[PDB]
Parts: C-alpha cells; structure tokens; sequence
C-alpha cells in the first residue's frame, strides 16, 4: 500500500507538471516590450489580472514543492 | 558537489531564431507597413480612420461611378479560379517566344474584326432604361 | 534571419494580368461567336443589352484589377512573402508549446501499463 | 541591396504606368458605355465604336505582352488569393494589410506573453526549490544560468 501511494504520488505529481504547463500556456496575457507599441486583445484569449496570475503561478509552484 | 541526472553544465541552450521577445516587425523592417497603416500616429494622437470600401482608390477616375461594385449587386462575377488557372534558342530567343506564346488569341479566327464590325453594325438606337 | 518560405496558394501578378486578358478576350470572342446570327428569340436589342452587360462586367473586373495594383503600390520593399513566412513561423512557434504539453501527456499515457501493483 | 533597391524602383515605375494603362482602359470603357446608352445609329458612330474596340485590344496587347516581358518584376511581385477575393467582396485591401500586420503583432505579443509567463513560472519554481532543498542550490543556479544565456537577440528591441 505504501509503494502504491508512492506510485499514485508520482503519477499525480507528473500530472501537476502537465496542469501547470496547461495553465501557463492557456491563461497568460499580453505585455509591453516598449511603451510605444500598441496593446490589444481579443475575446478568444483569457485575459487575467497579472497580480493574481503571479499568485496562481506561485501557488502552483508551492503545490509542486509540497507534492515533492 | 553532487551530480544530478541530465543536469549537464556543458549543455547550453540558445534563444529562438528569430526571438519572439523582440519586435519582429522591427527585426525584418516592417516598420514602414506598421507606421503606414497604424491606427494611431506614434506621438499619442489618433490617426485618420480609413474607409471600409475602396472609394479612395476609385475616386481618381472620371466616370459613371456612384456605387460600389460588390458580390451582391449582381454586376460582378467570381473570376478568382479563372484568374488562378495556369498552363539552338538562347535565353533571349526563348524569351520572345515566351512573349509570343499567348498572342495567338489576338488575331482571326479567334477575334475576327470583320465579324465584329458586322455584329456591331446591327445595333439600333436607344437603350431601355428604368 | 532565415524563415521557412511557403509558395502555396500564391500567384504572380504577371500571371494575373495574363489570366485577366485571356479571360476577357475569350469572353469577347465567345460573345462574337454567339451573336453572329440574329433571330426572333435574340433580337439586336437583346444583343445590345448583352453587350452593355458584358462591358459593365469588364468594367467591374478591370476596376478590381486597378484596386489590386493600387494595393501592390502600397508595399515598397516587396517583402510580402517575408510577411507570410513570418506569420507561418508564428503559427509554428505558438504551436510548439502545446506540442510540448501533448508530448508530456503522451509520456503520461505511456505510464499506465508501467507499474507493479500491490501483491495479493 | 543595390539590386533590390533598383529593382524595387522599376517595381514602382511599372506599377505606376500600369495604373495609367488600366485607367486608360476604364476611360475607353466609359466612352463606349455612353456610346451604348446614347447610340445614334450612324455609321460614323459605328466606326468610332470599332476604333474604341481597336484601342481596347491594343492596350490589352501592350499590357499582356509586358506581363510576358522578361524585363519586368510583374512575375517577381507576389499575389495571394485572400486579397483578390477580399477586393471581389467590395472591401478595401488596406484593411486586409492592417488585419494581417495586426495579426503579426498579436502573435508576437501572445508568444512573448507565453515566454514571460514561463519565465515567471521558472524563477518562482526555482526559488521555491532552493528554499525547500538547500542541497539543490548549485544545480538550480546552473539551470537558471544555462536557460538564461548571453543575450544576442534580446538586448535590441
């Protein structure tokens, strides 16, 4: 049972890698390389506030570390 | 130090070619397009809003043009595919039969102008207009 | 920097000029050969309204050619193929991250058979 | 680059004179159109129409044989299908250019957002790895140094 929990934890922790990559690929935004260039977005992209975006990145990393 | 697996100090990674961090418009010099059809001038003010149709590029003709020739008015036709169809002697010689390879549609029997004159001579007066 | 060049679904403007000329003058020859003879079903008034409709058609097609070549005057450096290759490269690069994600998912799916369960 | 500069100069000259030729064709079109609309039926009017067809055919002759001319960038200039169907739809092709170059900037900014979000994930996870496991300080510093190399295509904007 203990090795069973170990295998479960490895599978879930690799799935945590997958889910972290999923969120960071789908829920990012747009930023300014320079201030002169125009900024725009569409309805098909999930625009999120950057501060809570960084908060979710931090809590995903803490979940990865805690699973480790 | 402690070695860890597939963490190799001599293995190095470079940036993408081209790098999407930079403005690839400026990298390949598309600044002329960007500042020629930018919605705003690059000093903080709004530029002129260009029109939806091609009135600006058909306004330099003196003709009967008051409306817009579109798909839905029944005056135009779909010529895109016919528009898209496709087919010693030195380079110069090869190029004048390249220039002369299409002239065969210009003379009779394809475009007999005596027959053109005969059909155009049958035209009577006036045109029925609503 | 090098870009992957694509030559699909693109045509040369010499070819569009040649194709437009052969289309309009094949249509002119066809109208001549169709309207050689005059009958009761096709009077000369029908011939003249068909000729007027044909020249309005040619008017429209050559006006759109005029707009096309006006649009070609807008590009100065003739780098529209650089534009196209840049955006196809952009599609490849926007797809690489999802491809890496799907590669990790395939690595995940490879692990389903590869365990050793609790002993019975 | 001298060859590209000079051949683009004949691009501009060739497009301008084809503007002239196509406009002359349209002017011939407006005059035989008004000939159809107000035809008096006279033989002089018929011969004027015949000469109108003559001048239309020779203008098409000139521009077609110049589309087959080797001393031409008519073939080197490239045309796609979306702009020609967009003009056939009756809509202004500079909007097509605008939308396409704006799509360039959209994809550039979207991929840059991917890169910066991935960098935020990378350095946050690296800092938390260092905080949790003190024996992983050197491998994490090596990984960050290797995945943040010397900038040759990032210092310039």
């Amino acid at each position: 049972d203990r090795l069973t929990q170990l295998q479960i934890c490895l599978d879930q922790m690799t799935e945590q890698f997958c889910a972290t990559l999923n969120y960071i690929d789908k829920n990012h935004g747009f930023e300014r390389l320079t201030v002169n260039e125009p900024q725009m977005s569409d309805k098909h992209a999930t625009v999120v506030p950057p501060e809570e975006f960084s908060n979710t990145i931090d809590e995903l990393s803490t979940d990865i570390i805690l699973k480790t | 130090p402690s070695y860890y697996y597939y963490v190799d100090p001599e293995t190095t990674y470079t940036y993408q070619q081209p790098n999407p961090l930079q403005d690839l418009i400026s990298v390949y010099g598309l600044d002329d397009i960007s500042r020629q059809v930018a919605r705003t001038n690059l000093d903080g003010t709004k530029a002129v809003k260009l029109r939806k149709s091609y009135k600006n590029q058909i306004a330099d003709l003196s003709g009967k043009f008051s409306t817009i020739p579109t798909r839905e008015n029944g005056k135009g036709g779909q010529i895109a595919h016919i528009l898209f169809q496709n087919n010693n002697m030195s380079e110069q010689q090869w190029r004048e039969q390249l220039r002369n390879r299409d002239i065969a549609l210009f003379q009779p029997p394809n475009f007999d102008w005596d027959l053109c004159s005969s059909v155009l001579s049958q035209f009577e007066r006036s045109y029925p207009s609503e | 920097p090098a870009l992957p060049h694509v030559e699909i679904n693109q045509v040369s403007l010499a070819l569009v000029i040649r194709n437009l000329t052969v289309f309009t003058m094949k249509e002119l020859a066809q109208y001549m050969k169709t309207n050689v003879h005059t009958q009761a079903n096709e009077p000369n008034s029908a011939k003249k309204i068909r000729f007027l409709q044909l020249i309005i058609f040619l008017r429209t097609q050559f006006l759109k050619l005029y707009v096309l070549v006006k649009w070609t005057r807008t590009i100065k450096q003739n780098n529209f193929h650089v534009l196209i290759d840049l955006l196809n490269w952009f599609r490849t690069t926007n797809m690489n991250v999802n491809n890496c994600i799907w590669a990790l998912k395939s690595s995940l799916n490879s692990m389903t058979n590869a365990k050793l369960p609790n002993v019975d | 680059m001298n060859g590209n500069s000079t051949n683009n100069e004949q691009l501009q000259q060739e497009l301008a004179t084809t503007q002239d030729q196509v406009a002359s064709i349209i002017e011939s079109f407006v005059e035989l159109g008004v000939s159809i609309y107000d035809f008096p039926g006279t033989p002089e009017a018929t011969k004027g129409m015949i000469t109108n067809l003559q001048r239309n055919v020779d203008r098409l002759y000139k521009l077609n044989v110049r589309s087959n001319d080797p001393q031409s960038s008519l073939s080197k200039v490239d045309i796609p299908l979306e702009v020609v169907q967009y003009i056939e739809d009756g809509r202004n092709p500079d909007i097509y250019t605008r939308e396409f170059v704006e799509a360039i900037r959209r994809s550039n900014q979207y991929q840059r957002g991917k890169m910066h979000g991935l960098k935020q994930l990378r350095d946050s996870l690296a800092d938390k790895i260092v905080d949790e496991f003190p024996e992983l300080k050197e491998p994490v510093e090596d990984i960050i140094k290797r995945t943040s190399p010397i900038d040759n295509v990032s210092n310039t904007h």
